[PDB]
């Protein structure tokens, strides 16, 4: 830790601190994220087993480099390279305006690379928001904030409460399912596009139930035919009320023919049907897909 | 308690 | 959907070579034993039907330990230690709501603090270097299972069974990787249950053919047919339960036709 000057800090996550940080000896500057270790309670939390656990493994160019972990009796210090901020903070100062769409296309593009290597190293995210998804000035966008992650070699049990999000949460899980899977990150996913391009959440939900009415609002109440099992998940029931799909020209106006066909695959409602970030990523909607930089 |  | 499944096994391949275990480490060890680690492991399998914790963080915290004592020296007083933080580094990693670590001091009935168990398990991380997404037997077992036509749940049972079995015994398991001890267990288990044989499916997708299986399955089968017999007897009894459709009750093969 001698080898580090904290300049600021920038703030915390799910859990401990963090420090924007300049190594004295190389010059680099680094994001420190610093685990306060109860050694009496608890001691090191599950978030920093995973986080760590994790991206130790995951290397590639769009998903945050964790640099060194520093551990010591009293303090566990995570050392990853440092982003100067978070698309939420970017979309809230590009509001008004719009995000650029070329620029969405990049940002899209590349988080699908970051998430077709994390699923191909058996690792689902789990809590993909724009908060946790980290640019710099030159146009890169990284995935960040693993502590929820998870190994899925044996299949994710889901969380009878989940502590994961709403707006962001994929319809299978809001319904009762026991998994998650891969499909889960691609819905998410899809949410935060469509964020992008319309400047506002796509589905805004105050609880479990209404964030299913306007997942059901926009796409259409799910039936056997779009999504064989449905009627037969824990959490559904026949009185349902049932809207018809809106048509995606009204839901994403800004977005052309190949916008839109990708969207309306990453959020289809079947697990099983929903294109993986392995296919999304040869979609013709990335055919002219370039780096530009934000106007940050 | 294991007792070895 | 099955759009990675085949990157997810050739990346735990190559993983489980990495999370290898010292073959001859028990050896080395001054103080403890093969029949020790028996133990050790044993009662973790107990601990984890007392907390109902599931069967990956099972196969996790014993990978820790093997692990863990490939390079450090311990005394047979520290062992139950080692196996606690194991236990708890595990369910951190793999539940999604550990027991408490109060909880886990009250499972050794206060043989160690809870700041001894918490110190040992900053120890555990820094010997393991935080690598604790290890594969095991259980995972490559999950993966073989999407190859059986059509799927039977006893042999499922039965396979988990077998694979536990092997955890408790470092001589001879130690020799093999997960993936090839996960091959012996569902080959002998759909034979147990069907007459059935390790799956072509399963030839290619591994390279394992029925053959180079051999010796493990020779160890395991043994292994099944002196269960009842052997000093210890947690897996057993786990799995006579109808949750596992009482497999360990069922008749072992006396001969695998090899
Ligand atoms: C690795 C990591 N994990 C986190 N939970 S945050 C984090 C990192 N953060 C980094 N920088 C920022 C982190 C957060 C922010 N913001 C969040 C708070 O409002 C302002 C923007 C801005 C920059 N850089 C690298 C990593």
């Amino acid at each position: 830790m001698e080898n580090f000057q904290k300049v600021e800090k920038i703030g915390e996550g799910t859990y401990g601190v963090v420090y924007k940080a300049r190594n004295k000896l190389t010059g680099e500057v680094v994001a420190l994220k610093k685990i306060r270790l109860d050694t009496e309670t608890e001691g090191v939390p599950s978030t920093a087993i995973r986080e760590i656990s994790l991206l130790k493994e995951l290397n590639h160019p769009n998903i945050v480099k964790l640099l060194d972990v520093i551990h010591t009796e009293n303090k566990l210090y995570l050392v990853f390279e440092f982003l100067h901020q978070d698309l939420k903070k970017f979309m809230d100062a590009s509001a008004l305006t719009g995000i650029p769409l070329p620029l969405i296309k990049s940002y899209l593009f590349q988080l699908l690379q970051g998430l077709a290597f994390c699923h191909s190293h058996r690792v689902l995210h789990r809590d993909l928001k724009p908060q946790n998804l980290l640019i710099n000035t030159e146009g890169a966008i990284k995935l960040a904030d693993f502590g929820l992650a998870r190994a899925f070699g044996v299949p994710v049990r889901t969380y009878t409460h989940e502590v994961v999000t709403l707006w962001y949460r994929a319809p299978e899980i809001l319904l009762g399912c026991k998994y998650y899977s891969t499909a889960v990150d691609i819905w998410s996913l899809g949410c935060i596009f469509a964020e992008m391009v319309t400047r506002r959440a796509l589905f805004p939900g105050d609880s479990e139930i209404d964030q299913l009415f306007r997942i059901f609002r926009t796409l259409g109440t799910p039936d056997e035919v779009v999504w064989p099992g449905v009627t037969s998940m824990p959490d559904y029931k026949p009185s349902f009320p049932k809207w018809a799909r809106q048509d995606f020209s009204k839901v994403v106006p800004p977005l052309d023919e190949d916008g839109r066909s990708l969207l309306s695959q990453m959020l289809h409602y079947d697990p099983n049907k929903r294109i993986s970030a392995k296919a999304a990523l040869a979609h013709p909607f990335f055919q002219d897909v370039t780096k530009p930089v934000p106007h940050l | 308690r294991l007792i070895f | 959907v099955p759009d990675y499944h085949e990157d997810i096994h050739t990346y735990l391949r190559e993983m489980e070579v990495k999370c290898k275990p010292k073959v001859g480490y028990m050896k080395k060890q001054p103080d403890i034993t093969n029949s020790m680690r028996a133990i050790l492991v044993d009662w973790l399998v107990e601990v984890g039907e007392e907390y109902k914790l599931q069967n990956e963080t099972l196969h996790l915290a014993v990978n820790y330990i093997d692990r863990f004592l490939s390079s450090m020296s311990v005394l047979r007083g520290k062992l139950q230690l080692v196996g606690t933080a194991a236990m708890l580094l595990a369910s951190k990693f793999e539940e999604i709501y550990p027991p408490e670590v109060a909880e886990f001091v009250y499972i050794t009935d206060d043989t160690y603090t809870k700041k001894q168990v918490l110190r040992m398990e900053h120890l555990v991380l820094k010997v393991l270097t935080f690598d604790l997404a290890a594969p095991t037997v259980n995972q490559f077992l999950t993966q073989y299972f999407l190859h059986q036509q059509p799927a039977n749940c006893k042999v499922e049972s039965l396979a988990m069974f077998l694979g536990e079995l092997s955890l408790i015994d470092a001589d001879p398991y130690l020799k093999y990787l997960p993936s090839v001890i996960a091959g012996a267990a569902f080959h002998l288990a759909l034979y147990t249950v069907t007459g059935q044989s390790w799956p072509e499916s399963l030839i290619r997708k591994t390279g394992y053919t029925l053959e180079s299986l051999k010796p493990c399955l020779m160890d395991l089968h043994q292994t099944y047919l002196k269960a009842p017999q052997h000093a210890q007897q947690s897996i057993r009894e786990k799995y006579k339960n109808s949750k596992y459709h009482g497999v360990s009750l069922l008749n072992p093969p006396e001969t695998l036709n090899l």
